């Protein structure tokens, strides 16, 4: 009677959405057409048609139609409700004053409304998911105006957004700074917890351990879904020490301003080599802290760590998570802040980690992910503000948002919350 | 302009008999077909090949 | 060639003879030191090979001579005519059959659920209630399903059992991760997300 | 990995290449359509090294051939084997030079050079990781003799790492079928010490006199000599292409060959030769290898190196050997003939191993040597540039367009004093 | 004097046996033991596994060392080591549960010294048995009908021991496993009486 | 519980490792692809191959060794052999320029960014070694990528780790032969890298194992290879100890305390007995005593070194077989009798014995035959130094007159690099000829 509510907003969120939703049909033997094969734990995802199918706890929210549309033409097409698909008719074309005040206020009455179905079903409703692309202009708009208005209708309900911030220097628009900023500002009041998922590193793992020399994005998605099975296996599996979504705003948060953390993921391997290690709980969590494995562009060497806590999926044991526990602490390339004493939340499930037929994964009986919070993060932010610097200096295409609703001053705000943030990162990172 | 070898008889030189009109040749891994020859040719066929 | 030859099985077993061997009865030696031609040691220049096992080849006439030589015996490298396997002793793996028959059985199973001929349940005849597109008037409403003829599904059946013990061989042999030669072709087709491993099979097969 | 590509201008470099991709193409085992028909799967190990890929599963050259008068490129074009070279890659101007040095390098030269430079800038950059460059000209004629060495100080001010092989064929005296060969020869020398790296010389009397003493043929062709030509060279580079006891790249031997950075010109040779009559009452050995390797005549120049003492020596053997008979050889010839070779560098011989003979062969060599031997050509060369120069003929025509006496002069003066320091090693004393 | 020919000849033969330990104390019986044979001097091996998790202190049990049968003052051959035969090493008794396929290999392959593994001795052996009845005929309906008291056509290695035994006559656990394994159609000791009645006679 | 990791660097020392890897395997059993057999399915006992190798939990084993190299010939090469499955895929670690017999490029220009993965790999071998016993490098020193590497290499392992032991398999030119002519810089350079960082250093020149190879194993044609599977029996003899049972057992550990008595004199050089051919092997007694005495022989030196030019300082000699305590020590005192070879007057006894039983075992297609008895000696002596003095005439010859110094110039060097190394060796000179004076 636990459930958790997926928001899937901008085209990068719908097709990562697509490749999470293989994965959970599959892990819980859901046909395609979401029928049973004559064989509960689906419950936090699913909702039962009285006899048969299932629909999945998702809503899908865009304005150009042809995600929507290859998705509806696609092979799930009895899979999803047909009136929880939200299309437009105009994109917002990477302008975010037209996803936040001309066209996505007319669609969010619709997607509130098809919230307040799904949610009125409900009855134990643990939280809410959103994926959105922050360098396009209808994810980012519409997620802020979403946020604002779950905020002021619901309140402690907790929300976590795993948002995929456009790499340092390998970007595909031109004008993505300014939309992640305004959206960075938007939301830093309004989510609990927002993931960083950028898309360098996930590239550079890609290359390095997947011996994928060429990938494209289904490649990517496929490993953010694995990571988005880690976090809620726990919520679904039985296992030793299981926690829920909401043991996290209590744990990886030291303040309420300070929220943004980065992930990782181990093991990620081809089915060449798997088998010729142990794939032993050590090294994996060793490949866990190497620093070139971030899920995110961020050098953690160059800061200090605050929190980290870990799943482990498998038949891994706790006297091995205690002895690595141990050769971490002693190791000296990795410091932790001076008010933190101990630093680790640790969470242990049963069931092995699935894995996709025909993909790149092989199947291993360990796994763990890691959510960090440390001091490094603060080095995105700078970069970005350099960049909406050199940007808003000579008012390089201001008009472009000015002209559909944005007032002049509204940049200057958010660069000044922005400033505000990383002189609290400077802050809190000196020890007393 | 130079003599070369024909892979379709025991890798000898080409003969004039051996360019036919109407027949495939290889000529050096190459394959062509000769369409028409001109009446000169028919000519020195006509006084020569005719044995 | 008398390394891998000499000292068989059946001598070994049950015989005079061991592993290394005074292996003097086989066939003939020269017992060390010897002033005299052998007919091949100052032509053919035998490398290796004590002096015992250069005077065998030669009397034993296995040998090669002329100043010709014709492709396969001539592109030999010395390291697999040094360090091959383990031979003569007691008498490699079996994979990349397991994995190719994996590939044909997931192909086997998807195209033998395409729903062929009118199979499909009362729904998916027509699209999706909300599905924007065109929609033209002037078109038969109802999709049409031509789907797989029962011998392409027999098709795949035959050879997936064949491969099963069967003659057809296991196709080709690759190498694992950092061989840096051509590999044939990733370049001219892109073949861009396909897992160095399925890379490497796809495209020496063609 | 590790490749390189190749660049051939004028006659000379272009009739040297198209017998030298015959050579590859049929040391790889390739069509004249481009289509793989090899044996072995070392076939296709190293085959990047030369040759990029298609669609169609097709193989093409990395080779750009660029010349100012087109008739020696359309003629080359139909040769066999010649269609697998780009059009795009042909590169040719429509005046000619007529055998001027000036016109080659400053007037002609300077405009066309755009776009064999765009073409040279493209191919470096799509390999992964560029070795080098090599070239293949002749020194006897003007616009070869300019424009190359222009493209070559061009190419180096852009790829300053990047290792430097040039194919040099001076106009011996004997054979001088032009009359302007000290003038333009000098002043290809003049540039080509500065820059280029690595040079090897050829003498088209040594070929001849090579093929008459050694292969004993009545009527020598030109598709003879280039065919020797081709082999020798490929020599050098087919360790590169083929694993081996002790792989020796094209900077290993430059590490190991030069004493001194101005001390870069090479003496070639290649073994065995024998005649069609002759070539079966011999049986390949170490010692007949490196006796007929080590003699005078063998050498692809006229220079007699037992003049002078031997600065420096590499061998690259290939085929299927071992070490010890091959080095125990070269310490038995090293002491042997110790007043050839200069005492104040000890052990100075280079012996490397290629695992791959060439086609219908055993065993083979190739040689470099570094000997002050070389200096006579010098002599020679300077000898009739200076009988030229002091009479002021045939200068008008140089002088008539854009440059004066000061750059002869300066040249003169950078020869004789490259000469000078050249023999000062052949004395010097420990 | 030592026999440095055997050495040489058979240096590289060597036997593997799982088994079972029968001695003192009833706190050690469900452990295993690995057997190692190495015939170049007629030595024997003996370590102990322990399985994951268990508490024992698994480890090389006895060396490499040779000794011979207390009781026939004779040093023990690899025709003593069969397996299900019962073996005293000093004080340590071990039942030779079972063996390497590597080891049966050498078994079957090496006649004329291992005559019980020789599929055609045995079959030769039960039915030279058949002496003693009236009829071949009413020997053979006897013999189905007491190995399968229900004819199902598939019986167990305990139930085809058994009957055997209630037959009276002596096959040695060896012959036993020899007919249970070649007549085993899919690997899995379950046998085919009709394949074993046809192979009699029919 | 014991492990030991093996790093090799340059081709010779690829060439030298598949030679080692190909015996270990054969030693332990395993088949090219990684199974015991495949036929064998018991297994579960008697782990020794623990000390080389790793299990994967369910079948195969991986090797504990890495190996590095800038040219991808070898690499690719061995990757395309019969150890194509054996060896972990990304423990071959291969670049893409190779320095090209240079030192200074191998030193300061392309190594540093190979050396931040190799490093890696090492880390990531070691932590799961619990008992890791220390360290094995293999190097030609006539070869620019390899000095460099390995003299670097040492450099950071002697502060990442410290106090654990490594031992340097050198191979140094031979005193007249050669094969490049740019080896004495490069070898002087790195010895002086290597001088105050490895525990051990044991000289390996080919020109005496090529005299060993042309004598005994009556082999007029020979190649590395058969270089490569001597030097890899000897490796074998040397770990055998630690994975094999024995009467006296030694480890790598019982050498920094019998072999070097001072920390600068730790080059030692060694020999193997007996070598010969089954041929004619098995027509003799082969007995301890007479292959100690064949062992001892000066000619039979694995180094170019003449001890009679020299006193002894240690002997560390080991046996395996069937040998027998009285033995060892009739042929010790035979040997302490014989006036030949003198020992120094502070040493009355130098002699560290060692005992196997495991006999070595023989490799098909090889050239040693099988013998139930067998003896390595390792020897640190004063007769060294003269291979010392010849290499500096050499290297000085060459830098009279700065020939072939603007190569290392011009790729990052300072120019009086050489100078603190040719005073090192006069150093070094000088300690070996104090040490060798009487009281
Ligand atoms: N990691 C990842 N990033 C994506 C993916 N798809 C798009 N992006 C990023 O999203 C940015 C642009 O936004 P999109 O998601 O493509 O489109 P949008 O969010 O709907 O915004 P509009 O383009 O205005 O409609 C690009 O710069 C990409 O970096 C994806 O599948 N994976
Ligand atoms: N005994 C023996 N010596 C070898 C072998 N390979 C190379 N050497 C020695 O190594 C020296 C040259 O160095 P190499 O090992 O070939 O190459 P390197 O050390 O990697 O350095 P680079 O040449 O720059 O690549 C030669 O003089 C040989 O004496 C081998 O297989 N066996
Ligand atoms: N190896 C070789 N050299 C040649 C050949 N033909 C001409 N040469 C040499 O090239 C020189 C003349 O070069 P030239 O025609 O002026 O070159 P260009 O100025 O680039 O056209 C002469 O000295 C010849 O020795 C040939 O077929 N092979
Ligand atoms: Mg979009
Ligand atoms: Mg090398």
């Amino acid at each position: 009677m636990r459930e958790v509510i997926s928001i899937h907003v901008g085209q990068g969120g719908i097709q990562v959405g697509n490749a999470c939703w293989e994965l959970f049909c599959l892990e819980h033997g859901i046909q395609p057409d979401g029928q049973m094969p004559s064989d509960d734990a689906f419950n936090t995802f699913f909702s039962e048609t009285g006899a048969g199918k299932h629909v999945p706890r998702a809503v899908f929210l865009d304005l150009e139609p042809t995600v929507i549309d290859e998705v509806r033409t696609g092979t799930y097409r009895q899979l999803f409700h047909p009136e929880q698909l939200i299309s437009g008719k105009e994109d917002a074309a990477n302008n975010f004053a037209r996803g936040h005040y001309t066209i996505g206020k007319e669609i969010v009455d619709l997607c509130l409304d098809r919230i307040r179905k799904l949610a009125d079903n409900c009855t134990g409703l643990q939280g809410f998911l959103v994926f959105n692309s922050v360098g396009g202009g209808t994810g980012s708009g519409l997620g802020s105006l979403l946020l604002e208005r779950l905020s002021v209708d619901y309140g402690k309900k907790s929300k976590l957004g795993f948002t995929i911030y456009p790499s340092p220097q390998v970007s595909t628009a031109v004008v993505e700074p300014y939309n992640s900023i305004l959206s960075t500002h938007s939301l830093l009041e309004h989510t609990d917890v927002a993931v960083m998922l950028d898309n360098e590193a996930i590239y550079d793992i890609c290359r390095r351990n997947l011996d994928i020399e060429r990938p494209t994005y289904t490649n990517l998605n496929r490993l953010i879904a694995q990571v988005i099975s880690s976090l809620t296996a726990s919520l679904r599996f039985d296992g030793a020490l299981n926690v829920d979504i909401t043991e996290f705003q209590t744990n990886l948060v030291p303040y309420p301003r300070i929220h943004f953390m980065l992930s990782s993921y181990a093991p990620i391997i081809s089915a060449e080599k798997a088998y010729h290690e142990q794939l032993s709980v050590a090294e994996i969590t060793n490949s866990a802290f190497e620093p070139a494995n971030m899920m995110a562009k961020c050098d953690p060497r160059h800061g200090k760590y605050m929190a980290c806590s870990m799943m482990y999926r498998g038949d891994v044991v706790p006297k091995d998570v205690n002895a690595s526990i141990a050769t971490i602490k002693t190791k000296r390339t990795i410091q932790f802040v001076d008010w933190c004493p101990t630093g680790f939340k640790v969470g242990i499930n049963y069931q092995p980690p699935t894995v996709v037929p025909g993909g790149d994964l092989a199947k291993v009986m360990r796994a763990v992910c890691m959510i960090s919070n440390s001091t490094a993060i603060a080095e995105v932010f700078s970069r970005l503000d350099h960049k909406f610097d050199l940007m808003y200096a000579k008012r390089a295409f201001v008009h472009w948002y000015v002209g559909e609703g944005m007032e002049e001053g509204e940049f200057s705000e958010a660069r000044e919350d922005l400033a505000a943030l990383e002189k609290d990162y400077e802050e809190v990172g000196i020890e007393t | 302009k130079n003599r070369y070898k024909n892979v379709q008889t025991n890798n000898e030189y080409f003969q004039p008999t051996d360019l036919v009109v109407g027949k495939d040749v290889i000529i050096n891994g190459y394959s062509f077909r000769i369409l028409e020859c001109d009446e000169y040719t028919l000519k020195w066929f006509a006084n020569n090949i005719v044995q | 060639n008398t390394t891998q030859m000499i000292p068989t099985y059946q001598d070994v077993k049950t015989g005079t003879t061991w592993l290394g061997g005074p292996t003097h009865v086989l066939q003939e030696q020269h017992i060390p030191g010897y002033k005299g031609h052998v007919k091949g040691v100052q032509a053919e220049s035998l490398h290796g090979k004590t002096f015992a096992r250069i005077t065998a080849e030669c009397l034993n006439n296995r040998y090669k001579s002329g100043f010709i030589v014709d492709d396969e015996e001539r592109f030999k490298t010395n390291y697999q005519l040094e360090y091959i396997r383990p031979n003569l002793r007691n008498n490699n793996n079996r994979q990349r059959d397991d994995e190719v028959e994996r590939l044909e059985l997931i192909k086997a199973q998807l195209n033998s659920q395409p729903k062929t001929i009118e199979d499909v349940p009362p729904i998916d005849r027509v699209p999706v209630i909300g599905y924007q597109g065109f929609r033209p008037v002037y078109r038969h409403p109802l999709k049409q399903v031509k789907g797989p003829t029962e011998d392409e599904i027999d098709f795949q059946a035959r050879t997936i059992l064949e491969l099963t013990k069967g003659q057809k061989e296991a196709p080709k042999e690759i190498p694992i991760v950092g061989y840096t030669g051509f590999q044939k072709g990733i370049k001219a087709e892109n073949m861009f997300g396909k897992t160095f491993k399925d890379l490497s099979n796809a495209s020496n097969r063609i | 990995m590790r490749e390189i590509v190749h660049i051939q201008g004028g006659q000379c470099g272009n009739q040297i290449g198209a017998k030298f991709w015959e050579v590859i193409s049929d040391e790889h085992g390739i069509d004249p359509t481009g289509t793989y028909h090899g044996d072995s799967d070392l076939q296709l190990e190293r085959i990047n090294v030369y040759y990029n890929e298609a669609t169609g599963g097709r193989y093409v050259p990395r080779a750009i051939l660029m010349d100012l008068e087109p008739g020696t490129m359309d003629s080359v074009r139909a040769g066999p084997f010649g269609q697998l070279f780009r059009p795009d890659n042909f590169v040719f101007g429509q005046t000619g030079a007529g055998n001027n040095w000036a016109k080659g390098h400053y007037t002609e030269g300077a405009e066309l050079i755009d776009s064999v430079l765009d073409v040279v800038r493209k191919e470096a950059e799509g390999c992964d990781c560029l070795q080098g460059f090599q070239i293949t000209h002749s020194l006897g004629g003007g616009t070869g003799s300019g424009m190359g060495t222009l493209l070559i100080s061009k190419v180096r001010e852009e790829y300053p790492d990047r290792i430097m092989e040039t194919f040099s064929v001076v106009p011996s005296p004997k054979v001088s079928d032009t009359v302007v060969e000290p003038y333009n020869a000098t002043l290809s020398v003049h540039q080509l010490v500065e820059n280029a790296d690595e040079c090897m010389v050829i003498d088209n009397e040594a070929l001849y006199d090579i093929c008459f003493r050694t292969l004993k043929l009545t009527t020598p062709t030109y598709g003879d000599l280039n065919h020797l030509v081709s082999a020798a060279m490929s020599g050098v580079t087919c360790c590169l292409r083929f694993p081996g006891q002790l792989n020796s790249d094209l900077r290993k031997l430059a590490v190991n060959l030069i004493p001194f950075p101005r001390l870069h010109f090479f003496m070639i040779g290649f073994a065995p030769l024998t005649s069609r009559g002759s070539q079966q009452y011999r049986a390949l050995t170490v010692p007949e290898l490196t006796q007929q390797m080590f003699d005078a005549k063998n050498m692809m120049c006229a220079a007699d190196p037992r003049h002078g003492r031997y600065l420096t020596a590499s061998a690259l053997f290939r085929g299927r050997m071992s070490t010890k008979e091959v080095d125990e050889q070269m310490l038995n010839v090293q002491n042997k003939n110790s007043s050839y070779f200069v005492e104040w560098i000890p052990n100075n011989i280079k012996s490397s191993i290629c695992d791959i003979p060439p086609k219908g062969l055993k065993m083979a060599v190739t040689f470099v040597g570094n000997s002050t031997a070389i200096q006579e050509m010098f002599k020679r060369v300077a000898e009739q540039f200076t009988a030229m120069f002091r009479r002021k003929a045939f200068l008008h025509w140089y002088t008539g367009e854009g440059m004066d006496e000061m750059e002869f002069t300066e040249a003169e003066s950078n020869m004789n004093d490259l000469v000078s320091e050249y023999q000062q090693y052949q004395d010097a004393t420990a | 004097r030592k026999d440095i020919n055997k050495m040489y000849t058979q240096d590289q033969y060597i036997l593997r046996f799982e088994g079972k330990l029968i001695s003192q104390n009833k706190e050690d019986n469900h452990r295993k033991f690995i057997i190692s044979f190495f015939c170049g001097d007629d030595t024997i091996m003996v370590y102990e596994t322990a399985d994951k998790n268990s508490g024992i202190w698994g480890g090389k049990f006895l060396e490499r060392m040779n000794h011979n049968n207390p009781i026939n003052n004779k040093p023990y051959t690899e025709l003593d080591f069969q397996i299900g035969e019962i073996i005293q090493l000093g004080v340590y008794r071990f039942q030779l549960l079972r063996a390497d396929e590597y080891t049966h290999k050498y078994m079957k392959s090496k006649p004329e010294v291992f005559k019980e593994a020789d599929i055609e001795y045995t079959l030769n052996h039960l039915r030279k048995f058949a002496t003693k009845y009236k009829s071949y005929d009413e020997f053979m309906v006897l013999l189905i009908k007491n190995i399968d008291p229900n004819r199902r056509g598939v019986i167990d290695f305990n139930d085809f021991v058994v009957g055997l035994r209630r037959l009276g006559y002596n096959l040695t656990y060896q012959e036993i496993y020899t007919l249970m394994r070649y007549f085993d159609l899919d690997e899995n000791w379950k046998l085919d009486v009709k394949s074993l009645f046809v192979a009699l006679g029919g």
